[PDB]
């Protein structure tokens, strides 16, 4: 249970970051028409990540497999992989078979999908901060006002995706797994063992918001995430301009970006409305947690 | 020794370099196993000539 | 990617030296670099791996007019730190000029470690502001690193000197260092001699040997600030990912520190957070407001209560901030290490962007302005005058730091959307 | 095929004497040549064999104006070395002329050994540059051997004299020796008196008796340079096979030495390689670069780690070289012998082609040029003037050695593909 938690549900940070990182580098750079789906590269990146996790190499590291279910015709603009069906597969021995059932690992895979797309978001944003530092304002001789504005626009969305990742992280992960460990200590019979892990996973999904009844918030997350990805890509697409006077023209697409910045802010405000809309109708404690995370300090962040 | 000798040397040089860089790239694709290539060029001589794709 | 720490100057070498022993004891490392027999951590970033279990740190120790670096050498840990990378005035100009002649071989020392590592993210400087030999040279080296590694980032654990105001040229020196730091440093973590001395008087009776004891306080802050990197976690598994939230705007990249059990020699998360937001735990000496706050807790922390703790701290509103920035405080968690005492089992730290530090910058600018009108100690020796005949880099630094002060107060204003 | 060592001159005979004594102790040989009772090695190449395993080396000891060869005779090892092949000025010309009259009988001594051996690969000369009697005679003999044995190869363990600059005609003599060596020697391994003396001051307090003790250092280098031949191994089971990598171009055939535990009186291969690349170990005193490097390690070496050691040393990049040559460094292994102390269980040596030695050649060329303009020491005795009235072989040597210097710096240039 612990090793599966470490690797599939990504508790060990280093394994998750490295496995996501190599795949992301290839994903954004190219190889889009399923040339990143070659068995050799999939197996190689899996082995590389397992070796470089540094949490340890164990017999438990056996049975880990990287695979795919749906076949992408081609990766979409911005290489989103919003529903890329890359399935981590775990073999289970007959002792670990009455314990683990196929449906349970089908449920396991969902969080890997959603967590991975969160890492994908975090990647590109780390990279645009690293890109503005690639610029470095290396012509420090020229200090650009619009440069100053644009880093603030970046800070907005990186902190938003920081809060969402932190939200789900504090909702599930240590919270539900502590409960599950207590229940695991408590269970004393086959059926008891089955239901403890079953509700461990059902609680994890429910708090994860991937549950069908909580679809609206996840839809707003999709819209926000698509905006952040694409409009972060555009600044990378363009390049700076001659040094003189006020210089917005460095990466002249900034004007279109300001409209995008306003659209992202609109989704943010709408999300603050949505969470309260849903909490008042019914009883969803995770949503109360969410409505304070999204806005902690002022009427709106 | 100056001219015809060199004329053979250069075609052998190009052919060997082709057969060499193709070998190193087709070995670079594979993921101790990776200890080989950088030992073959310890210095960084011909560290990278043609980036594949 | 692995981090290299560029410890320079007498004071900077003292604090880097203490920091690496702190991580030696904290990790599974002996004074000879050998993995401890008694010994789950990500030691890759900070410690280079030898084949025979020597965990050698990526420390670059730079000495100028060495006195304390000989004492560093005659220590039990000299075998711990052996990349063999030590290469031989109290004025900023003297330090800058002395660095300029030796720049190439110290930079080759940088290059060697950069090549030795699998990869490189960051340069962490144990810099001393107005540190005589430390300052000037650190500013020059800071100017060189960004040019040579444009992609890469530089952090500075600046020990900003406030000793109630001996060196008479402190404002001049600190002023020039702050210009270089404002434009050529990606991040800065500010510490204060007076603030840590006041904490020393509070927690203990130590008054006269302040520097020796305050080293430990600085070391605890420095190690705790990196513990989330040194130990695996769910988020902030890399320096830049952590840095992004802390620094919202490039100019305002100076970070205030704090620690809940200053007397770390059970407490719930609600308690440690609310204690931390009080000013006594803080180590730094018109409306004013934070820009953004972050807190990391290491201990036996109940998971379900951390989010409720953030709920309840919103109820307390102990931290007052209405900045342009929307960044709210976040509850983060790291792993308390084994083999060391677990006293005050739950213990936390905070890194925050606060406008109050503009006051501390303006105090040294005030001292500089008074000293500049007097021209009492403007400094114009053969070195100082020949290096700066115009004495106009001082004025360039004055206008740049004045821009920084105005930008801080503009961040306080409701309209930092407009140019600051 | 067996190697014959042509030790000549007083200094050359001293170092050949010590080398053969070193291999007596190292191999299973007593001072009378008897197989030792206490005693897996390929003793065929260096020592002639009897079935009782008596082993007389194939040493050719040439004496001129003998003083120290009488001391060589009055030794316990006189019975060890008996091919009965010892046949009776401080100027190069005097030595050359003295050699010419006795060339036939010493060459018949060569012929006898060549016939006696099953076969012959190489002539290894314990030559002395500017060695009075040693130089001149060694140059003449070097010119004779290649003509008589065109297929065969000549190596020269030249002890290049640098003593901080007594003999006044040193640059003149050395200049001539280098012309003959540059065109008529297949390989040269260069050693330096100042370099070994500086090492002597480093490791010990010995300053005054430099020559007597430095013999030991030279002997260790000489024995370690051949150990891979003297003991079976996977690769480099023959001299020419080893030589090929070390000398990539015929003109640049001068080789640098180094030894990891200079204080050889456990250490992993990573450590011994990194130590080895440092300059304090190097026993030799515009961009500059190696052309090729090779290292041989003899000890308790774990085999899986030697590749990983080369990989690490690549990360370190302690050795900087971008030559025309594509030759990369290689980690080779040899067998540490029994019966002698195993102190510093792992101990290594390096042979390399380095452009720095061009500086040392240019120093004696500089001394020669100054002395030549002065004509302070033209010699022009009855011997010197009659042998060389024109004195134009000196200029021929000057242009040849200048070609060598230019070739070295051209090898540094990116375009040694063109003529150098």
């Amino acid at each position: 249970y612990e090793a599966l938690r470490h690797f599939l549900l990504m508790e060990d940070g280093e394994f998750a970051q490295s496995l996501s990182d190599l795949l992301f580098e290839k994903l954004g750079a190219g190889q889009t028409p399923g040339e990143l789906l070659n068995p050799l590269v999939l197996n190689s990146v899996l082995s590389k990540a397992l070796q470089c996790s540094l949490h340890g190499d164990t017999p438990h590291a056996s049975n880990l497999s990287l695979a795919l279910k749906y076949l992408p015709e081609v990766f979409a603009p911005n290489a989103p992989d919003v529903l890329s069906c890359l399935e981590l597969r775990y073999k289970v021995d007959w002792p670990l078979n009455i314990v683990i059932t196929e449906g349970c690992v089908s449920k396991y895979s969902g969080v890997f999908s959603f967590l991975l797309q969160l890492k994908l978001m975090m990647w590109a944003l780390k990279d645009v901060c690293f890109h503005l530092k690639r610029t470095a304002l290396l012509s420090h001789m020229a200090g650009s006002v619009q440069f100053r504005q644009l880093q603030l626009f970046k800070h907005e969305m990186q902190h938003f995706v920081k809060v969402i990742q932190g939200y789900i992280a504090n909702q599930i992960l240590h919270v539900t797994w502590c409960e599950f460990r207590a229940r695991l200590a408590t269970v004393g019979d086959l059926e008891e063992i089955q239901r403890a892990h079953a509700e461990y996973l059902h609680k994890a999904v429910f708090r994860g918001l991937l549950t069908e009844k909580a679809a609206p918030v996840m839809n707003v997350i999709h819209s926000i995430f698509s905006l952040v990805l694409k409009f972060r890509s555009q600044l990378i697409s363009q390049a700076w301009g001659p040094p003189g006077g006020p210089r917005g023209a460095e990466h002249p697409n900034f004007a279109l970006m300001q409209q995008s910045y306003n659209t992202f802010k609109y989704y943010s405000h709408f999300l603050f409305k949505v969470v309260t809309k849903l909490v008042n109708r019914g009883y969803q404690p995770h949503l109360e947690d969410f409505l304070l995370r999204i806005n902690f300090n002022n009427y709106y962040q | 020794l100056v001219s015809g000798f060199e004329a053979t040397i250069n075609k052998f040089d190009k052919n060997f370099s082709a057969h060499l860089l193709d070998l190193l790239a087709r070995l670079s694709i594979y993921s101790g196993m990776a200890s080989v290539i950088s030992r073959l060029d310890f210095n960084g001589f011909y560290t990278e000539r043609l980036e594949r794709l | 990617r692995e981090i290299i720490t560029l410890q320079l100057g007498q004071c900077g070498n003292q604090i880097g030296f203490e920091f690496w022993k702190q991580l030696c004891a904290e990790h599974g490392i002996s004074p000879e670099g050998i993995v401890e027999e008694f010994a789950t951590d990500r030691k890759d970033v900070f410690f280079y791996q030898a084949d025979d279990e020597h965990y050698i740190p990526r420390a670059v120790l730079l000495d100028l007019e060495p006195r304390v670096i000989h004492s560093i050498l005659n220590s039990p840990y000299a075998k711990l730190y052996n990349p063999e990378n030590i290469y031989l005035g109290n004025n900023w100009a003297s330090g800058f000029s002395q660095g300029e002649k030796i720049h190439e071989d110290i930079f080759d020392i940088i290059d060697r470690e950069a090549d030795g590592s699998d990869s490189l993210e960051g340069f962490v400087l144990c810099h001393s502001i107005a540190g005589g030999t430390g300052s000037g040279l650190g500013s020059y080296l800071l100017e060189r690193l960004n040019d040579r590694y444009p992609k890469k980032l530089v952090q500075t654990y600046s020990v900003f000197p406030n000793q109630d105001e001996d060196v008479v040229v402190q404002p001049y020196n600190s002023l020039l260092t702050l210009k270089r730091l404002t434009q050529n440093a990606d991040c800065v973590v500010v510490l204060d001699n007076t603030a840590l001395n006041r904490i020393a008087t509070d927690r203990l009776h130590i008054q006269n040997p302040s520097f020796s004891q305050i080293n430990q306080l600085v070391s605890t802050i420095m190690s705790a600030s990196t513990t989330t990197l040194r130990y695996p976690g769910y988020m902030n598994n890399d320096l830049i990912g952590l840095i992004a939230s802390l620094i919202p705007t490039p100019r305002l990249h100076f970070l205030m520190t704090g620690y809940t059990p200053l007397t770390t020699d059970k407490t719930t998360v609600l308690d440690v957070m609310r204690r931390l937001l009080q000013p006594k735990n803080v180590m730094v000496s018109t409306n004013h407001c934070y820009i953004a706050i972050l807190n990391i807790i290491q201990g036996e922390v109940d998971p379900t209560q951390v989010h409720k703790s953030l709920q309840r701290i919103r109820e307390r509103k102990l931290a007052n901030f209405i900045p342009w920035g929307p960044a709210s405080i976040q509850v983060a968690l790291s792993r308390k290490s084994p083999y060391l005492p677990s006293a005050h089992r739950v213990s936390g730290l905070m890194m925050a962007n606060h406008t109050s530090i503009s006051s501390l910058f303006e105090r040294t600018c005030r001292q500089y302005d008074k000293l500049r009108k007097r021209e009492a100690f403007l400094e114009q020796f053969r070195k100082e005058d020949m290096f700066k005949d115009n004495f106009d880099e001082m004025d360039t630094s004055r206008e740049i730091v004045q821009q920084l002060i105005d930008e801080y107060h503009a961040a306080t204003r409701p309209d930092y959307i407009s140019w600051g």
